[PDB]
RNA sequence: CUUUAAUGUUUGAUGUUCUAACGUUGACCCGUAAUCCGGGUUGCGGACAGUGUCUGGUGGGUAGUUUGACUGGGGCGGUCUCCUCCUAAAGAGUAACGGAGGAGCACGAAGGUUGGCUAAUCCUGGUCGGACAUCAGGAGGUUAGUGCAAUGGCAUAAGCCAGCUUGACUGCGAGCGUGACGGCGCGAGCAGGUGCGAAAGCAGGUCAUAGUGAUCCGGUGGUUCUGAAUGGAAGGGCCAUC
RNA sequence: AAUUCCUUGUCGGGUAAGUUCCGACCUGCACGAAUGGCGUAAUGAUGGCCAGGCUGUCUCCACCCGAGACUCAGUGAAAUUGAACUCGCUGUGAAGAUGCAGUGUACCCGCGGCAAGACGGAAAGACCCCGUGAACCUUUACUAUAGCUUGACACUGAACA
RNA sequence: GUUUAUUAAAAACACAGCACUGUGCAAACACGAAAGUGGACGUAUACGGUGUGACGCCUGCCCGGUGCCGGAAGGUUAAU
RNA sequence: UGUAACGGGGCUAAACCAUGCACCGAAGCUGCGGCAGCGACGCUUAUGCGUUGUUGGGUAGGGGAGCGUUCUGUAAGCCUG
RNA sequence: AGGACCGAACCGACUAAUGUUGAAAAAUUAGCGGAUGACUUGUGGCUGGGGGUGAAAGGCCAAUCAAACCGGGAGAUAGCU
RNA sequence: UUUUGUAUAAUGGGUCAGCGACUUAUAUUCUGUAGCAAGGUUAACCGAAUAGGGGAGCCGAAGGGAAACCGAGUCUUAACU
């Protein structure tokens, strides 16, 4: 309703993504996880971007 | 206000019975809560569908302190 | 394929796939084919001449399919493990 | 004169080895993020067409 | 060059005239004993008007159509997908315009893990303080709590806190449940890589069950696919997503 | 009230008695000024109401004259029709019976009459609903379009500021 | 006066009269892809369209809505 | 509309309750004769026959086996003033 | 003088009875309205089907007009009987 | 005939005789049957004309994958217990 998709992209050089949502009001920094980027194959930093 | 509405039903309940050999991983019973608790080679499922981890009979017991409903699975 | 109004089967599903347009000028070779061919050597030519493959075939692989009992010189043709190991056992030759 | 395919069935079913037709999931085309990642996993591979739709598919390719 | 004026030029902008395209449903001549037409003369206009192609607006004047179903007839009203309970006859399922309610979201913590903790309500005492705030004891024993309806669960808590965190992982999946189907669900275990814990272990989101939209067409990123003479490219496929 | 639901409003007049009529009141469900308001002599095969005359309209029907009906002779149709050896009652029953059950009644066949029944005849109900039927009509339903209108380019040129 | 020839003759249509409104004449308007024609061999005391309906006494208020008329500054806006 | 609320006559049981034995009563069951479907096995299978258990109501509908009509061949044959 | 008055012809068609397998697919009888007018009528002409014409009733356009008649698309389509 | 159900007072037929409704072409699949069989079969056309010629083609003996491609395997995935 007011819950927006956003996608994690992979710090690597890849451009493998995760798809999310985020509260935009009352969360408005970047969402930032450490997450699989299954490419190459190992846990790297991820970063809010938009959809 | 007005009424006239119902759900989908959604055929929980015992699918296999006392004395019933299973293939692991089978389906023992689904239920809301765990009206029946995971005893041993048994496991709960995240709707609370109780399953078999081995290969074997069905086994319902009455345990413990609170006479708690248990399925376990016997080697057969 | 009508189902009374319901979003039939061929639509409901989705479409998948390209076609290929150079499978169609690329054929198999069984090896039952290569003694079907006059003169012990096999190539698009060969084959095309003896009515195995279609004339407009530009690429053939001989598969393991059949026997073969006779030595064979294949060439210009690819040829799949199995199939070498049989043309060679019957005293055949391989060449690109 | 020769039967015509169903030419959009024709895009949607292959027909396997054992005379069976294989065909694509429904479901993976959008509506993603809200989708597990298990559950799309399982709708990538391909699937066989049902007993009760051999039928209407087979009607639909007669030349498959 | 600092700057300024004015004669010479391209394209416009605007205007004033001109005549020669074009208009004449003014007068006249001939074809011609003709209120048509054509040619010619003359007057009046004149690059306007008008027409062609394109284009915005208007357009029931004309045209082709649409304008749902359920329903104790139809219409009005209500309803249409999804979740919970009862009807439902102690396995599953089970109808009515039967009886009651709820959803079309929320959450980067309200997720994971380790470690810890334990409600409601009542009695007595206590500054301001009251029937009820916060404090102490006692009874009580989950009647509380669970982001939200209902039902089933929940103390080993699934309820409540804190530390560290990203398993709200990627590839798969023995075996099952539920479907006419499309589908939907549950799942130990396997490989890679990760968090928490001394360790056994736990984690593939949230106590569970609603919170949803097939296909087509199109967009964005990726790509050991394809690439209409050949090398590219466009377009297509595949994977991710809108 | 060609308009008033409540309504036969209420009051007055006419009648022995008047849901209509005329006159008045105003509480106008829901009059009103060229969608014209209110009047209006004359006109009217126009609507409502009253009276005189008149009468078979009626109380209540009688008699009579003629054309049919009836009989004889000649000609000679029709609609309809599964088959009929084609009664009443009460009950039963696709729920309103000549045909079923029980029972009553009835010797066989015409002719003149009557219309209670044969859910009598005639027309594949016009009401009502249904069909993803048809048509015509309306509009600020949708999509188009003639027409009307805008501007660009073409037919379309010159001189001068 | 007219009308549903064949179930309605009427209170319906028409009507003289009134008003609004278009129309400068190659008129507006109408039939016509056009040519041609009606309007009209007429010319605003004329011609068309709309409403009202002899006559008498008269015809009040409302321009927010919808329709129409007028406007050029600003915004938006087509082909090109 | 007419007895019309035992079907009627009529019944004091020819009603009701209890016990008992008899009998009537169907296209059910038995008996005699017969046809066929499916099995099975026989005296003995070139495939029907012979024994033998059993089955044989049927709409929509599926399956199986046939009759007859017209025309072509068989047929310049065969029947027919 | 007059879309003046009464009233035949002529034009119409207000009421009733009859007729309704009729004498007649709209009439007959008794009555009725207009009758110098926006009257009536003969002959010939013109207007044509989304078209005409209409003192306007969706009236009329060759005995059924909210789209004539004939031929064609044509075996339109008919989830109905 | 239609129906849950028709003696039905539901439909249809006055009667008789003649006619009157699941066809035909081409595709496709299955069954039965016949031929040949890892092969089977030709089409137009030629023709010596129901022969013979014609094997252009088509189906089948190979699949998997979207495809490149690999191939009794293949795809899936970095790789599969
Ligand atoms: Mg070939
Ligand atoms: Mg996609
Ligand atoms: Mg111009
Ligand atoms: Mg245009
Ligand atoms: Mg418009
Ligand atoms: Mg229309
Ligand atoms: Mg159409
Ligand atoms: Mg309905
Ligand atoms: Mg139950
Ligand atoms: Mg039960
Ligand atoms: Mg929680
Ligand atoms: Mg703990
Ligand atoms: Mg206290
Ligand atoms: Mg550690
Ligand atoms: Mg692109
Ligand atoms: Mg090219
Ligand atoms: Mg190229
Ligand atoms: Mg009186
Ligand atoms: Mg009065
Ligand atoms: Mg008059
Ligand atoms: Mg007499
Ligand atoms: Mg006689
Ligand atoms: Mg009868
Ligand atoms: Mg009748
Ligand atoms: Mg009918
Ligand atoms: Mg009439
Ligand atoms: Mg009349
Ligand atoms: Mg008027
Ligand atoms: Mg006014
Ligand atoms: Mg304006
Ligand atoms: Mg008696
Ligand atoms: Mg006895
Ligand atoms: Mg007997
Ligand atoms: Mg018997
Ligand atoms: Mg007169
Ligand atoms: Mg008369
Ligand atoms: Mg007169
Ligand atoms: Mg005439
Ligand atoms: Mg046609
Ligand atoms: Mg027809
Ligand atoms: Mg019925
Ligand atoms: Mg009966
Ligand atoms: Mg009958
Ligand atoms: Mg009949
Ligand atoms: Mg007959």
């Amino acid at each position: 309703g007011i819950r927006e998709k956003i996608k994690l992209v992979s710090s690597a050089g890849t451009g493998h993504f995760y798809t999310t949502t985020k509260n935009k009001r009352t969360k408005p920094e970047k969402l930032e996880l450490k997450k699989f980027d299954p490419v190459v194959r190992q846990h790297v930093i991820y970063k809010e971007a938009k959809i | 206000t007005r009424n006239g509405r119902d759900s989908e039903a959604k055929r929980l309940g015992v699918k296999r019975f006392g004395g019933e050999s299973v293939l692991a991983g089978s389906i023992i019973v689904r239920q809301r809560g765990t009206k029946f608790h995971a005893g041993a080679n048994v496991g709960c499922g995240r709707d609370h569908t109780l399953f078999a981890k081995a290969d074997g009979k069905v086994k319902f017991e009455v345990k413990g302190p609170k006479n708690r409903k248990f399925i376990s699975i016997e080697a057969e | 394929g009508f189902e009374g109004g319901q979003m039939p089967l061929y639509r409901r599903l989705p479409k998948f796939g390209f076609t290929s347009r150079k499978a169609a000028i690329t054929a198999e070779i069984r090896l039952s084919d290569l003694a079907k061919v006059e003169g012990g050597v096999v190539d698009l030519n060969t084959l095309k001449a003896a009515n195995i493959i279609g004339i407009q075939i530009e690429f053939a692989k001989v598969i393991l399919a059949g026997e073969v009992t006779t030595p064979v010189t294949v060439r210009g043709l690819r040829v799949t493990k199995g199939a070498r190991a049989a043309i060679e056992a019957a005293g055949g030759k391989i060449e690109e | 004169p020769k039967i015509k395919t169903v030419r959009g069935a024709a895009k949607r079913f292959k027909k396997t080895g054992k005379g069976g037709f294989k065909h694509k999931h429904a479901n993976l085309r959008h509506i993603l993020t809200k989708k597990a990642t298990k559950r799309k996993r399982h709708l990538r591979p391909k699937a066989m067409v049902s007993k009760g739709d051999l039928g209407l598919v087979i009607a639909c390719l007669p030349y498959a």
